[PDB]
């Protein structure tokens, strides 16, 4: 196999780690759709309450929708940065990444767009 | 050097307390996204205002804001 199985966005949440521009978390993730901050998102698909995961949608909604599903928040972090490092590969201390939206976006094209736009354009 | 005197009075700073965080946003139905209360004009979307009897403010102007809403 060569082709990404959704890894088109985990390089993009990398990315924006690497350029300090993600807005990570809920409220935060809030904050940059309000405005021109956040540009691509990405919800927990097990979300506790459910309401957490309906004002996202909403979010999305109000003008302009960037969310995709994707999978879960503890495996998001991992992919992205949570912990001290620790080791040559991975060994953090597993916690989830909540609510992830990415500013800035920092690096361009590659195999990255084409999803999004095939998700924008129905 | 003398002995301390010590006149009592200790006084701790703030640990923020942790809260509920989020409530003052709503969704209805699935479509209708809702607002409480209202969003600061001198800085962008993104900051509600403080609500009180004839009190506003925003936390990013950190205090700056006195009109009635
Ligand atoms: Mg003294
Ligand atoms: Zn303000």
């Amino acid at each position: 196999a060569e082709l990404t199985i959704e890894d088109a966005l985990k390089v993009v949440l990398r990315t924006s780690l690497v350029h300090d521009g993600l807005a990570r978390g809920l409220r935060e993730s809030a904050k940059a759709l309000t405005r021109g901050e956040g540009q691509l998102a990405v919800l927990v698909e097990s979300v506790t309450e459910e309401a957490i995961s309906k004002l996202v949608q909403g979010l999305a909604t109000e003008n302009n929708v960037p969310l995709i599903k994707v999978a879960d928040a503890k495996q998001l972090g991992e992919w992205a940065g949570l912990g001290k490092i620790d080791r040559d590969g991975n060994a953090r201390k597993v916690v989830g990444a909540s609510v992830v939206v990415v500013k800035n976006w920092g690096a361009d094209t590659q195999e990255r767009e084409i999803l999004l736009e095939h998700f924008s354009q129905q | 050097k003398k002995v301390y005197t010590t006149p009592k009075k200790i006084r701790h700073k703030h640990k923020k307390v942790k809260l509920a965080v989020l409530n003052y946003y709503k969704v209805d139905d699935e479509g209708k996204v809702a607002k409480l209360r209202k969003e600061c004009p001198n800085c962008g979307p993104g900051i509600f205002l403080a609500n009180h009897g004839d009190r506003f403010y925003c936390g990013k102007c950190h205090s700056t804001f006195a009109t009635q809403k």
